[PDB]
DNA sequence: TTCCGGGACTTCCGGTCAT
DNA sequence: AAGACCGGAAGTACACCGGA
């Protein structure tokens, strides 16, 4: 499993969203919680001493690809620069739009 | 490469090209995204070069990246002959991508009505729950389709 | 064909910038 | 003066390969 499919996992899960959530309908997302997603990474890759200071490092070696880049200026955003809808079939904003759905379901229950 | 031109080819729906390759020896690969020679060949609606590459004992189950197989693409994409033959092979008709969603989520996200009565006719199972607690029929129903819908309830 | 040596982070770190 | 991000250098683990 790579970081950006563990990522999406996580954008895509509603219990996720205290920790990371998207941040606007363009792909844009943030690490609300940097060291949690981190701490998350780490026991995915059984890397018990995962942080943030090692996670970024890995989310820059996307900086030379077509898929993760950093959003300039704003603390803990990156942004998912490949075309989402072809990708997993609905885009950013349409993920973002059916994970909010899914958490409000989950509040309106408990 | 060969493995390559085998992709390049059933992207493009060059049947005779694909029987050519493999023929050669070229080896069933998949891109930067997991996607393979059946995933384009179903994506893109080339049904002479899927049935070649079943003939050929391609996997019928690949998975990309984010779970995919070319069942999902076919019906996402609407072609009920690809969707047929997929299923005519031994395809599972409830494989689940990386959003828990079926052919039959996507079939109906994207209105293929023809499709979804093909994959209910193929066992598939309609109350299946997404990543996102929906069924088939949900998704009809927030789509504002209600032919879907009834066939789907 | 079996067998087998040879192309995505994780960890550590020095440095820029801006507060 | 004294946090967030950058990107090089080196290590690892596992996928894939062209050959004996």
């Amino acid at each position: 499993i790579q970081l950006w499919q563990f990522l999406l996992e996580l954008l895509t899960d509603k219990d996720a969203r205290d920790c990371i959530s998207w941040v606007g309908d363009e792909g844009e997302f943030k690490l609300n919680q940097p060291e949690l997603v981190a701490q998350k990474w780490g026991q995915r890759k059984n890397k018990p001493t995962m942080n943030y200071e090692k996670l970024s490092r890995a989310l820059r070696y996307y900086y030379d690809g077509d898929m993760i880049c950093k959003v300039q200026g704003k603390r803990f955003v990156y942004k998912f620069v490949c075309d989402l809808k072809t990708l997993i079939g609905y885009s950013a904003a349409e993920l973002n739009r059916l994970v909010i759905e899914c958490e409000q379901k989950k509040l309106a229950r408990m | 490469d060969l493995g390559k031109k085998l992709l390049e080819a059933a992207r493009a729906g060059q049947d005779d090209e694909v029987r050519i390759l493999m023929a050669n020896g070229a080896p069933f690969t998949t891109d930067w995204l997991g996607t393979s020679p059946l995933h384009l060949a179903a994506q893109y609606g080339h049904f002479s070069t899927t049935e070649v590459l079943l003939r050929a004992g391609v996997s019928r189950d690949a998975r990309t990246k984010v779970d995919r197989t070319p069942l999902h693409m076919a019906a996402s994409e609407g072609h009920a002959n690809i969707v047929e033959v997929l299923l005519k092979h031994g395809a599972d008709v409830n494989a689940k991508d990386m959003l828990k969603m079926t052919a039959l989520h996507w079939a109906t996200e994207h209105n293929h009505q023809e499709v979804v009565e093909l994959l209910i006719k193929y066992g598939a199972d309609v109350h299946t729950q997404s990543k996102f607690c929906k069924t088939a029929f949900d998704i009809s129903i927030d789509n504002g389709n209600e032919d879907l819908a009834e066939i789907l309830q």
